[PDB]
């Protein structure tokens, strides 16, 4: 569409402006009424920021858990994984039996959470919830082609990563760079986004480097290495 | 199918036997937004309110009444109008379930 | 701007921050001297109007809430799900449905399209969904790279040709029953499972364990009806659950946590009750009956 | 002190074996929070086990060890009289998967 | 409503609360107050009820609210209540009629 509202002044000043003649210079008058009505307009106006919002390009909080909720993939997931824990470690080190967080971490958690207790790893960094929407947007219309499948992988992790072998119900991907640690963890909730069809089983590039060989869109000795598919327990721990 | 004539007000109501249901129908003009609306009742009790009327696609899909299919079409793809609905520039249609198969099947 | 659409949800502002502003914007007006007390003609119109400002709020809170699945009822919550076309069943709740569409955990959020799809064709009482994705056979029989279907009730022409759909090519099926199927005169044949009832008979040994000698303990029939409400409902058990002491452990003292399971016994009916695991292979599953579900009390 | 050994007993279409931590502050919310064993409540295999697949259904607990810090865990019951009661402490609760 | 002569001026509203519900043909209050056992059976600090007809539900209800906690009650049929979880056992006597 387009601009839904105006200035609160601009609608106030047009109801103004059907006040009666004997009225129109009454400066008490005509500014109680203007004080009651705009009030009603600027509590209207607040209604126009309920249309970009949800922009799935740009929302964030819960703007963007509502479209969560919509597309079918929450912000949080179970796993294998030992979630860190927000907490101080003794100061050098003590024996415990949990691990902790340092005011930057995406396993943001306090062990009295309760999608901590039941082993959810929730995602908190909106630019990462954001790609797995955006890769769930192709499972949920089934585009599993290669085609569609490295479209989602650019998303996920950036312009170097692709989509290497086709074996036997196995499909191995790779980000085409070095992850830092909240994108290693979140890795195994990356597999359950991303657009693979089920009774085929997604693997990974060790190195999350480019991969090597022969043809016209590959990595030679400088950038490329050998391929390596492991598996991401992406739903299991063993 | 059937075509369904538009008055010349800016709220009108009226009733028509679809699908050997008796289906009142309430069109009123938003001149907000400039964009005429919607609303179903289905033998007395509101089924659909609020809905805006757009061409070329069915109106009552996401509800399953069963009441078949009910679609505005223009010659060129214009958009319903205050002007332009009452006029017939702009055209409501009730199509029923079996038309729509028998075309879709020829 | 901290009211409104903010990251947190929509965030109201109080009446008492509507009221109090209208009164600065009237002593703006009216100087200082004005008196806008709850009771004077000014205060009274300064409450009204409060009140429709915060009423206008109520409108915005609601035109946000339409649009959350959480929130969202009815013929909203039907069209929120028309973005990825699911549809309600009959006399579906507003949460299951709610449910559905939000894909709580499931732990393994593919095969959720084939499951609900599945689930809202008409007449499935119960439905699963099964993957051996690996390259070697599971310890439940299922082939590598292959998707099994458990399905009561439903036509077998509306459920092959819906998993066929859901199914890509080149993805086997282990199941018990074939169904073929035709489209573009290409012929597939989809295998399901159909599971073969067994019915159990089921003996429960209880303890009276009174929680702080709170309230005590509820009868046999109440107990045995429970559980029979528990074991007939979604969440009954599924194809190839052998029958343990562990699952009926875990029902009973979930449905009344104030009474111990002591021992359990299972039997394949009319067989005499015993010691179990009652072994159920991946294409059997357990039926039971009101009657031979027999709970006592222990001293 | 408490320890809880387990057997994972995952449904197929399911989620894994929940991880230790988290079992453990699973289990420490819900004994500390306003459900918490009362006084004069003896520690036994029933109110642990209760717990445990109440919260977690995909596990099943092999057994339960309780005792008083620093004392090394013993098999329950764990008597505790009218005026005493449980306490218990985060990095104090072990728990372990059995094969 | 005067409470005529009744030789016990208090346990007159229990009585006639009893009375007042629905079915109750036959109603009696009784008490043993003193530290020691009656000859007729009831415990030290005690207050029994007797009632022929009515439900046990609504009977139980109304007896809880009258007896205070800590005081006893003697009698032949257990009735569980609860108000606010708080769920109690009340007993009472529901008299075997032995034709004579």
């Amino acid at each position: 569409m387009s601009n839904l509202c105006a200035d609160p002044e601009a609608l106030v000043e047009a109801r103004i402006d059907e006040v009666l003649t004997q009225y129109r210079e009454s400066p008490y008058l005509l500014n109680l009424i203007r004080a009651y009505l705009s009030k009603l307009a600027e509590t209207s106006m607040s209604y126009c920021d309920m249309v970009e919002k949800f922009d799935l390009d740009t929302a964030v909080g819960d703007q963007l858990t509502i479209i969560g909720r919509i597309l079918g993939f929450p912000r949080c997931h179970c796993v294998c994984d030992t979630i860190p824990v927000v907490g101080y470690d003794c100061g050098g080190s003590y024996a415990g039996s949990y691990q902790l967080a340092g005011y930057c971490e995406p396993g943001s958690s306090w062990i009295h959470c309760s999608p901590y207790g039941n082993s959810e790893l929730c995602v908190d960094e909106d630019e990462i919830y954001r790609s797995l929407l955006k890769a769930r947007r192709y499972q949920m219309l089934g585009l599993y082609d290669i085609e569609s499948l490295h479209e989602a992988l650019q998303i996920v992790w950036g312009e170097d990563a692709m989509v290497a072998e086709t074996k036997v119900g196995q499909v191995v991907v790779t980000p085409g760079r070095s992850l830092t640690a909240t994108e290693t963890r979140y890795l195994p909730i990356v597999f359950r986004a991303l657009p693979i069809a089920p009774g085929i089983k997604g693997m990974i590039h060790i190195d999350q480097g480019p991969i090597a060989g022969y043809g016209d869109g590959w990595a030679g000795y400088c950038g490329g290495d050998w391929l390596c598919p492991v598996d991401p327990h992406a739903y299991t721990c063993s | 199918m059937i075509e369904l004539e538009v008055l010349d007000e800016s709220k009108q109501k009226f009733s028509v036997i679809l699908n050997d249901r008796r289906v009142t129908i309430e069109l009123w003009y938003n001149t907000t937004n400039d964009r005429w609306s919607f609303s179903l009742a289905l033998d007395g009790d509101n089924v659909v309110t609020g809905r805006r009327l757009v061409t070329g696609v069915d109106l009552l899909a996401p509800f399953g009444l069963g009441i078949g299919a009910l679609f505005l079409l223009s010659e060129n793809g214009e958009p319903p109008t205050r002007a332009n609905l009452p006029l017939g520039l702009v055209k409501l249609y009730h199509a029923t379930q079996e038309e729509i198969d028998a075309a879709i099947s020829a | 701007m901290t009211y409104g659409v903010q990251p947190t949800g929509y965030v109201k502002k109080p009446l008492a921050v509507h009221l109090a502003e209208i009164e600065a914007s009237m002593v703006d007006l009216f100087g200082p001297g004005v008196i806008q007390t709850e009771q004077s003609p000014l205060g009274q119109l300064n409450g009204l109007y409060a009140d429709l400002s915060y009423d206008l709020d109520e409108r915005g809170e609601d035109l946000y809430q339409s649009f959350d699945p959480e929130q969202a009822e009815g013929s909203r919550l039907d069209i929120l799900a028309r973005y990825r076309l699911l549809s309600r069943r009959a006399g579906e709740s507003d949460e299951s449905f709610r449910r559905a569409i939000t894909n709580v955990d499931r732990a393994r959020i593919d095969l959720s399209d084939l499951s609900t799809a599945l689930s809202a064709i008409n007449g499935v009482s119960w439905s699963r969904v099964y993957v051996n994705e690996d390259a070697t056979t599971d310890a439940d029989g299922i082939p590598p790279n292959t998707v099994s279907v458990a399905v009561i009730g439903g036509d077998d022409d509306e459920v092959a040709q819906l998993v066929r759909r859901y199914v890509v090519p080149g993805v086997g099926m282990y199941g018990n029953t074939t169904i073929e199927t035709t489209i573009g005169g290409f012929c597939r044949r989809i295998r399901v499972i159909r599971p073969v009832l067994i019915p159990t008979s089921v003996e429960i040994d209880v303890q009276s364990r009174p929680l702080k000698n709170g309230c005590p303990p509820p009868s046999v029939n109440a107990m045995a009806a429970g559980l029979y409400t528990e074991l007939t409902g979604p969440d009954r058990p599924g194809n190839g659950e052998d029958g343990t002491v562990y699952l009926f452990r875990k029902i009973m003292e979930r449905l009344y946590p104030n009474v111990e399971v002591v021992d359990v016994r299972l039997s394949q009916a009319p067989a005499a009750p015993t010691t179990p695991p009652l072994v159920m292979s991946f294409f059997q599953m357990m039926s039971f009956n009101a009657d031979d579900i027999l709970v006592e009390i222990v001293p």
